[PDB]
């Protein structure tokens, strides 16, 4: 046994990607190299990084372009030792579930009645792949109310106390139609409906 | 005339027709025939309106799900002509195009305050299929007012609950509340549930 | 009424049941090259609630008494080793293969006993040796 | 050309709620049976990147049926008829009206959290070309 560091990968927005692993945990710095390719398909030829991250001048990490990027075909990584082969580890990925989107944007509100508000907004690019956890609060209450939400990018809020005032945010993440991600995006500037 | 059905997203389809004018010991059925099913199912018609009949197909266990988006169910409205069937109405029922949940049942207090009221529901006999793509809909019975006065409350996600703002301590109020799924291009709103009867706080 | 593992590796011996109660199952493993048939079999199982144990299904390779069932006749294409999964309650016995003199003090036999809410197996308590 | 779109976007939307509820239904701590069911060889399309390949799913249903079988305990009660002559019905109308494609399997094969995570990603990469 002498272990090499575990491998992560995000797809951001499916825009790229960023693999990483914390090299430093290893008496001589030393710089790993990284290969891919794509399992039981087209193009299952081996590829080199061509584009690697540093931390201190030791590899860190490896940027892949969106023309790199298939999502829902196995992706198979390996990290190698320069100095010793026979020491390696590779992972088999699951890239539709390690998309994260980009936060909410265009938060917006309106009134469909006096005492009835619905809160809209916006996400970059995907939107039928979306799911969204709504939070608000009032200058009352001690902590957030959440509400999860499908592809509609609504929510309603069928009884307002135009009294207090209402701090809204929103969340979005890439589960569970056209994948399984478990990581949420950053939050959504926050909004809010006044006294 | 007119022959309606409805699909409760499960195992249970209801039937009303309606007819111009029958004659005395008019017996009458309504067949479902599916198109990829191996099973078929009856129900006798019975009266409801002067010229109102009406019928419950089921279709097994209460929650089981014995319908989908690609099954075609051939309706007919059938009347025993001396010895054999005469076929009054006949239909190509969609069964996720045509529906109707049960009301949301179970309505409870989670939390009464002076102007503030948590209600919450659970949903009867939803498909699994919908997931969270269902709508809400709520009504308030405050003192001075009667049902068709009152706001509908809408909720256009999956919430099942709601926190009614502005109410006048230690006062008695009812509440409603009804489900539609996004899907089907003849889906109605359910019957509305049984109402809540609660009352608010007194104040100092 | 199902064992969570399987009887105890004892090295240099192999174990078979002279048995079968109800509710065993064999999985439908193939020869290498072959392949267990398109909408197929995954296993057989052992049912026997008329009396009369009998074994439910029937496996298929191609190209790429009374109370026990007794062991199932080969088909086609088998593995060389037959996957069994037992039932609680179930005997099996340990020999050692030819070349080994066997060591025997106490059972040569190995059962699947429940504790409370858990399975395991006893020990043989046999040794081989060349 | 939008409807049609939508009709199978729906489609598929709904089957890939069976094989999740499946998969969550034995891929959990409260499946006492998971590791035996683990030792069931389950077959894998060579390749799957269109609707007619679902011929692969269709032919795997059978044994399918056999494994949920023995999930039946207490916890999910997650009756096999009623789910597999469902998940069936929707496949067929997927894979189309054709009915001439052949399937090809790979060499290795799967258990059966590897196969029902195998289809689950066929579904959910065909959705996300549907709009
Ligand atoms: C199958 O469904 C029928 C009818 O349900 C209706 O249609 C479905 C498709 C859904 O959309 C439902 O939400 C919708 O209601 C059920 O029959 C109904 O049962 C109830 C209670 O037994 C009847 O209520 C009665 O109503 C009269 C008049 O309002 C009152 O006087 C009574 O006190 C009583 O509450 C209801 O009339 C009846 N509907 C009809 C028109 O037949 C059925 O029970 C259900 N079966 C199962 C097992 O799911
Ligand atoms: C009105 O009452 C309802 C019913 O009690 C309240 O809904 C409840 O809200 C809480 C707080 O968010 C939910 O807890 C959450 O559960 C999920 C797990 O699924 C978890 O991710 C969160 O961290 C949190 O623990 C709770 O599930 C929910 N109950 C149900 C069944 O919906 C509601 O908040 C009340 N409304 C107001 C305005 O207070
Ligand atoms: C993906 O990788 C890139 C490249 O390493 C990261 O970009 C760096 O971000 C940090 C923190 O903001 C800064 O040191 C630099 O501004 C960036 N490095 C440069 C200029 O190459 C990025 O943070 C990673 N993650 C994301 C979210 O894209
Ligand atoms: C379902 O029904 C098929 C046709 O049934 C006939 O026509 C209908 C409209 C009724 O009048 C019925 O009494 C007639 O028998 C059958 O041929 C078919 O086998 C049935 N399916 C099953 C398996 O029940
Ligand atoms: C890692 O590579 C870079 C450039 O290729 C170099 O500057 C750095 O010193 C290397 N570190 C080593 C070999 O220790
Ligand atoms: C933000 O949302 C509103 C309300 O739907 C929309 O009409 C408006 O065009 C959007 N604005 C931006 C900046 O995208």
């Amino acid at each position: 046994t002498l272990p090499l560091p575990e491998v992560q990968c995000f797809v951001f927005n499916v825009e790229y990607m960023n693999c990483t692993w914390q090299s430093s945990s290893e008496p001589q710095p030393t710089n790993l190299t990284l290969h891919y390719w794509y399992k039981n398909s087209d193009n299952d030829k081996v590829q080199k990084c061509s584009h690697y991250l540093f931390s201190e001048e030791i590899t860190s990490g490896c940027q892949l372009q969106k023309k790199e990027i298939h999502l829902y075909q196995t992706f198979v990584v390996q990290l190698q030792d320069p100095r010793e082969p026979r020491r390696q580890a590779t992972q088999m990925l699951k890239l539709q579930n390690l998309v994260i989107p980009w936060a909410p944007e265009n938060l917006t509100l309106h009134k469909l009645s006096e005492s009835q508000l619905e809160l809209n907004w916006n996400n970059r690019f995907l939107n039928h792949c979306l799911e969204h956890l709504v939070q608000y609060r009032t200058d009352w209450d001690h902590s957030w109310t959440e509400q999860s939400v499908d592809y509609r990018h609504k929510f309603s809020l069928p009884s307002v106390d135009g009294q207090k005032r209402y701090t809204f945010r929103v969340r979005s993440r890439f589960n569970p139609l056209c994948g399984s991600a478990q990581h949420w995006s950053e939050w959504s500037h926050p909004i809010h409906w006044g006294s | 005339s007119q022959f309606t059905c409805f699909y409760n997203s499960r195992a249970n389809i209801s039937c009303v027709w309606s007819q111009d004018g029958a004659l005395q010991d008019t017996s009458c059925q309504v067949h479902a025939w599916p198109d990829r099913r191996r099973w078929n199912q009856t129900c006798e018609l019975l009266p409801v309106s002067q010229a109102s009949w009406a019928c419950n197909l089921i279709l097994g266990a209460p929650d089981s799900q014995k319908l989908t988006t690609v099954d075609i169910v051939t309706l007919r409205v059938l009347c025993r002509e001396g010895v054999r069937w005469r076929v009054m109405a006949i239909q190509d029922f969609k069964p996720f195009e045509n529906l109707r949940l049960m009301a949301p049942i179970s309505l409870q207090v989670v939390h009464v305050e002076t102007h503030r009221c948590n209600i919450s529901w659970e949903i009867s006999q939803a498909s699994h299929y919908f997931e969270r793509h269902l709508e809400f809909e709520a009504r308030t019975l405050s003192p001075g007012h009667t049902w068709e006065e009152a706001p509908l409350l809408t909720l256009k996600q999956k919430q099942e609950w709601i926190c009614l703002e502005t109410l006048t301590p230690d006062t008695q109020y009812e509440f409603q509340v009804r489900v539609k799924p996004l899907q089907g291009e003849f889906t109605t709103w359910s019957p509305w549930s049984q109402p809540l009867a609660f009352r608010t706080k007194t104040g100092h | 009424e199902l064992c969570d593992d399987d009887p105890p590796e004892i090295p240099h011996a192999t174990f078979k049941a002279m048995a079968y109660k109800e509710g065993t199952m064999l999985n439908c493993e193939c020869k290498r090259g072959f392949r267990r048939i398109k909408s197929g079999s995954l296993y057989m199982l052992c049912t026997g609630s008329s009396s009369h144990s009998s074994w439910d299904n029937q496996c298929q390779c191609t190209s790429s008494l009374p109370g026990h069932c007794r062991e199932p006749p080969p088909w086609e294409n088998e593995a060389t080793e037959r996957i069994y999964h037992f039932v609680v309650g179930q005997m099996v016995y340990y020999q050692c293969v030819q070349g080994y003199r066997a060591l025997h003090r106490g059972p040569a036999e190995s059962v699947c006993k429940m504790t409370h809410g858990k399975t395991r197996w006893t020990q043989p308590q046999l040794i081989c040796t060349g | 050309t939008s409807s049609s779109t939508k009709k199978t976007q729906l489609q598929l939307e709904h089957l890939l709620l069976d094989l999740q509820m499946i998969l969550n239904g034995i891929n959990n701590y409260k499946n006492p049976k998971l590791t035996r069911m683990l030792t069931f060889k389950f077959y894998m399309p060579k390749k799957a990147t269109e609707l007619k390949h679902l011929q692969c799913l269709e032919e795997e249903l059978k044994p399918l049926e056999e494994v949920l079988n023995l999930a039946q305990s207490k916890n999910f009660h997650l009756r096999p008829r009623d789910l597999i002559s469902n998940i069936n019905v929707i496949v067929l109308e997927l894979k189309g009206s054709e009915t001439t494609f052949m399937c090809e399997y790979a060499d290795e094969t799967a258990t059966i959290v590897e196969f029902l995570n195998r289809w689950i990603t066929f579904a959910q990469s065909i959705i996300s070309t549907l709009t």
